[PDB]
């Protein structure tokens, strides 16, 4: 019977239990280890329609209308597809999106949300606890280790020490296993946000680190009677009724939403040779134009191999998301609508 | 019972003793090495245990000896001494015996088939025949065991002498002599003895964890700290700790891969295959291919070192971390470490003495456990002022000396180190002098031999290139090959520079001198590259090609073309009229030189040479009728 156990096996093992006072101890004797049915729901699900937003929408209705950023989590949720391309080189298939805003505005809900939807969602907030909730101790791994094949989720990322920062950045690059989906959420390191300022300027993190994002979605605070007459609306119904005064939508449950990002993520679609084109056409047409983005100095980042291959994953996971086999075009032109989206918080 | 027979097995190994041959290669091989050992003043033979799976009945005898190796053996000492005795004098060709006749002989296979690993041993592989490999980290001082006892009466000063068997320790009861027959009398003498040494060593086991050795008499202190070791010994755990009795030491591909290396090494495009094959995912980068590739060939090690280092100072975005995390995998296997994530004690080591050794014991760091190797140190820029300190006498001596409270000594770490830094900013600044571009000192920067300037420029003809390369590698030589290339090339060739190839040095580092940062630093990459592109060659002589190549390359790494001499800033371009004069003065001679020989034309390859000591100008001449 020897080596039928190893360390982290949840068994079921049947043996003689067995000792003025006596330790005890027990002598095993036999060792064990521990869809048409969600079809329907998801042809339920297909009969409905409008799979892409009716998910993002039922992402924390609760929240205020952050649609084009719920959608991100979706795909971040999703993921995007590895390749293993060969000789030992990797790419890799998670999704890396942050959630800079200013403190207040309740964004750590989302995050709560998000890491709860996930099954294998780890959450975090500021350092890591007691230094040993990043890397491992003499080995007990920490958070990154823990969400190996999933998803992290942190609040406050700016506050962390060099030494937690160090340990982020080689996941971010590496996925070691601590293959990870990294959410990050951080408040503006004047306490209050400056639109006058570079992003950098007005958050710890440097650029080394945020070009590794795939998607930056910026909040800002914007005292507007407009806007904040319907998120107070949208609140202050949250707390009276039991449910968002969207009473007109019916969100779709997490274990429904769970089970068809699982679903989704045993499909692999591939790219066309139309889409192929399709893909370096607008890579170039925007890399070309976002030169003067940056001369402007009004823009998140110049446009490099990030946004190829951001939008490459991107567009696998909104291809994927459909369950579709191969991409489309429509794929990368949400992808690319997405990614534009993301810029005008900065204009505001 | 006991699967070794005393007569059958004797009589097994006599066959092999006088019958054995590899398949000139034709001859036995024990009929000429019984009359060399006969010779020898040794005491002992490192058997060439290989022969065992080179002929039939020895690895039935292997297997049948699994469990058996210690009667064997002491069976071959007495074989061995008898083999002395009928060689010297029944064979009469020698008379010196006597020595030999009294002493004691052993013999140690070497070269036994490996087991299924350390881990993978079970309780009845227990005191069975093993061979393992590792590396050794600490030894013990020699400690001293009981081999004989000495025992005088207290009473009457009789002397016993007394053996242990099987580690027992057995007092007489009373004086032997007739007359005094006190019990009791008999007392320790306890210098009066006789004792062999008794060694632990520590070895990092890599199975086919450390595991800490055990060698006994002429074994000791024959393995020292660092040495690279595969263990042929006896797997031992008794009442329970796991530690090998180790019987012998060793202190360390067909010829259809010879043909396969050879052809790479003869095809003209060996260079642009091993660019277009070292990294499938990184297009192009010609010379950054050339760049790492001869950081793993390496320049000659003399006694001068051949570790090349690389900084790459390219724009934060091209795929550099995308080689070193690949650099780590294909290189023979090394270390990854992270300038931001590493430190002095990191890097170097810890270093405390310990009670029970009585001597100073380390416990390598990051940069020591790549002694030989390859080391990836990424976040370069990022590195403490402490630890970047630790660098200057690693890439001068691979040398680092620690004077503390209670230790004084100096380590060892060879190493080659791979470096990437982003340049200060979000982004490389042409517009500043490239020593500015660069957070790192003077004395820091000239020491590195290779520098390299990655830009990537945002131009739309180039976009489609990289992208529509990318794309379609992702739809649906090998690295086994890469490996055995570098693995053999590093074996065998040790260049020597050439007295042609050595002239041309002066002008190279002179020209770079009068332009004046062209430090002797740099004079070292005027060398140490030479000898990597000739090793790359297999060409066991550093060819005049290979000098300006690579002077060509420290040129196009550090880009001086596109530098300005004066503030050193970049050009970012890099028709004009002086190619108008140099093409018009070019037209004018070669409508001379044409027709001044006494022919109305010639071969344009001997008119290039006549003139280089041109297509183009020729062609427009064409044009033109001329
Ligand atoms: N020339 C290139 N070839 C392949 N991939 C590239 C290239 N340039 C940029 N990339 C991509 O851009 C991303 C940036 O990674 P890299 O430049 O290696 O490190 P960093 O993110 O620190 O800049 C990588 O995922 C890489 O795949
Ligand atoms: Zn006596």
């Amino acid at each position: 019977l020897v080596r039928s156990l190893s360390p982290g096996d949840i068994v079921d093992v049947t043996g003689i239990f067995l000792p003025l006072l006596t330790e005890t101890y027990l002598e095993a004797q036999f060792v064990r280890q521990h869809t048409s049915d969600v079809e329907e729901r998801v042809m339920e699900l297909i009969t409905s329609g409008d799979v892409y937003n009716r998910l993002a929408k039922s992402i924390a209705p609760e929240i205020y209308g952050n649609l084009d950023v719920k959608k991100a989590l979706l795909l971040l949720l999703v993921g995007g597809v590895d390749k293993r391309v060969g000789d030992g080189m990797k790419i890799r298939g998670d999704i890396n999106v942050c959630l800079m805003g200013d403190p207040g505005v309740a964004k750590s809900q989302l995050l709560k949300a998000i890491c709860k939807i996930s099954p294998r969602g780890v959450y975090t907030t500021g350092k890591g606890s007691s230094g040993v909730g990043l890397t491992a101790a003499v080995l007990e791994g920490g958070a990154l280790v823990l969400a190996d094949n999933g998803i992290c989720c942190i609040d406050e990322f700016d506050k962390m020490d060099e030494s937690d920062r160090t340990a982020i950045h080689e996941v971010m690059e590496q996925q070691t296993n601590a293959r990870t989906s990294i959410l990050a959420a951080a408040n503006p390191l004047y306490g209050r946000y400056n639109p006058r300022l570079s992003p950098l300027d007005n958050i710890n993190l440097p650029a080394a680190l945020l070009s590794r994002f795939d998607i930056l979605f910026l909040m800002l605070d914007i005292p507007s009677r407009d806007d904040d007459e319907k998120l107070a609306e949208h609140v202050t119904y949250v707390h009276m009724h039991n449910k968002q005064p969207d009473l007109d939508f019916t969100p779709v449950e997490p274990s429904k939403m769970r089970e068809y990002i699982a679903y989704a993520k045993t499909k692999r679609p591939v790219m066309s040779e139309a889409v192929n084109d399709y893909v370096v056409q607008a890579y170039i047409r925007l890399r070309q134009d976002s030169k003067r983005e940056m001369d402007s100095k009004f823009s998140f980042g110049q446009a490099t191999p990030r946004t190829l291959l951001g939008i490459i994953r991107l567009s696998q996971a909104l291809a994927k998301l459909r369950l579709a086999d191969m991409v489309d075009i429509d794929d990368v032109e949400e992808a690319l609508r997405l990614v534009r989206v993301s810029k005008e918080s900065l204009y505001q | 019972g006991t699967n070794v027979s005393i007569q059958e097995c004797t009589t097994n190994f006599r066959n092999f003793l006088m019958s054995f041959k590899y398949k000139t290669d034709e001859e036995l091989y024990y009929i000429k090495q019984l009359n060399e050992m006969r010779e020898l003043g040794t005491s002992n033979l490192n058997l060439d245990a290989r022969n065992l799976l080179a002929y039939k009945q020895t690895e039935d005898l292997y297997h049948q000896l699994l469990n058996y190796p210690q009667e064997v053996i002491s069976i071959m000492d007495q074989t061995i001494k008898d083999c002395m005795v009928s060689l010297i004098v029944d064979n009469n060709l020698d008379y010196d015996l006597d020595e030999i006749e009294t002493k004691f002989y052993k013999v140690r296979p070497y070269n036994v088939g490996s087991c299924k690993g350390m881990r993978e041993l079970n309780p009845n592989d227990i005191d069975k025949l093993i061979n393992l490999k590792g590396l050794v980290l600490r030894s013990t001082p020699v400690i001293p065991d009981m081999k004989v006892a000495f025992f005088k009466c207290n009473v009457c000063d009789h002397t016993m002498a007394v053996e242990i068997d099987r580690g027992v320790i057995q007092e007489p009861a009373r004086c032997e002599r007739i007359d005094c027959n006190e019990p009791n009398s008999m007392s320790l003498i306890h210098n009066r003895c006789s004792f062999a040494d008794k060694q632990v060593i520590k070895l990092q086991e890599t199975p086919d964890h450390s595991i800490s050795l055990c060698v006994y008499d002429e074994l000791v202190d024959s393995c020292r700290a660092g040495d690279r070791i595969e263990v042929t010994g006896t797997f031992r755990s008794i009442p329970y700790k796991t530690y090998v009795d180790v019987v012998h030491v060793k202190k360390v591909i067909t010829d259809q891969d010879l043909a396969k290396i050879r052809e790479v090494a003869a095809r003209e495009d060996l260079y642009s295959l091993l660019a277009r094959s070292i990294a499938p995912s990184i297009y192009e980068l010609e010379d950054v291919k050339k760049g790492i590739l001869l950081q793993l060939f390496g320049g000659t090690n003399k006694t001068y070192r051949g570790d090349i280092n690389i900084l790459l100072c390219g724009d934060p975005s091209t795929s550099k971390s995308q080689i070193l995390q690949y650099v780590h995998k294909i290189t023979p296997r090394g270390v990854y470490t992270s300038g931001k994530g590493s430190s002095a004690v990191g890097l170097t080591a810890y270093i405390t003495r310990d009670v029970d050794t009585k001597q100073l014991v380390l416990e390598s760091g990051a940069l020591v456990l790549s002694d030989g190797g390859v080391c990836c140190i990424d976040e370069f820029d990022k590195m403490s002022d402490s630890t970047r300190s630790v660098l200057h006498e690693v890439m001068e001596q691979q040398t680092i000396s620690i004077a503390k409270a209670g230790i004084i000594t100096t380590l060892n770490a060879r190493s080659s180190i791979l470096a990437s830094a982003n340049p200060i900013g979000s982004r490389y600044n042409p517009n500043l002098p490239v020593t500015e571009n660069i957070d790192l000192p003077p004395p820091l920067l000239s020491r590195f031999d290779l520098v390299y300037l990655v830009l990537d420029k945002v131009d739309e003809k180039n976009d489609r290139e990289l992208a529509k390369h990318l794309t379609n590698l992702y739809l649906e030589l090998p690295v086994e090959f890469l490996t055995m290339y570098i693995s053999y090339a590093k074996e065998h060739i040790h260049p020597i520079i050439t007295e042609a190839a050595k002239t041309e040095l002066v002008r190279a580092y002179v020209g770079m001198r009068k332009m004046g940062t062209a430090t002797t630093r740099q004079l070292e990459s005027m060398i140490r590259l030479a000898e990597a592109h000739a090793k790359m060659k297999l060409k066991n002589v550093v060819e005049l090609e290979d000098v300006q190549e690579a002077v060509r390359l420290i040129r196009s790494a550090i880009k001086d073309y596109a530098t300005d001499p004066k503030t050193g800033k970049i050009d970012m371009n890099l028709k004009s009229v002086i190619q108008r004069k140099l093409q018009e003065d070019l037209s004018r001679e070669i409508m001379n030189v044409l027709k001044d020989q006494a022919s109305d034309s010639m071969s344009f390859n001997e008119l290039i040479k006549q003139i280089n000591e041109i297509q183009e100008a020729l062609s427009r001449l064409q044009q033109e009728d001329k």
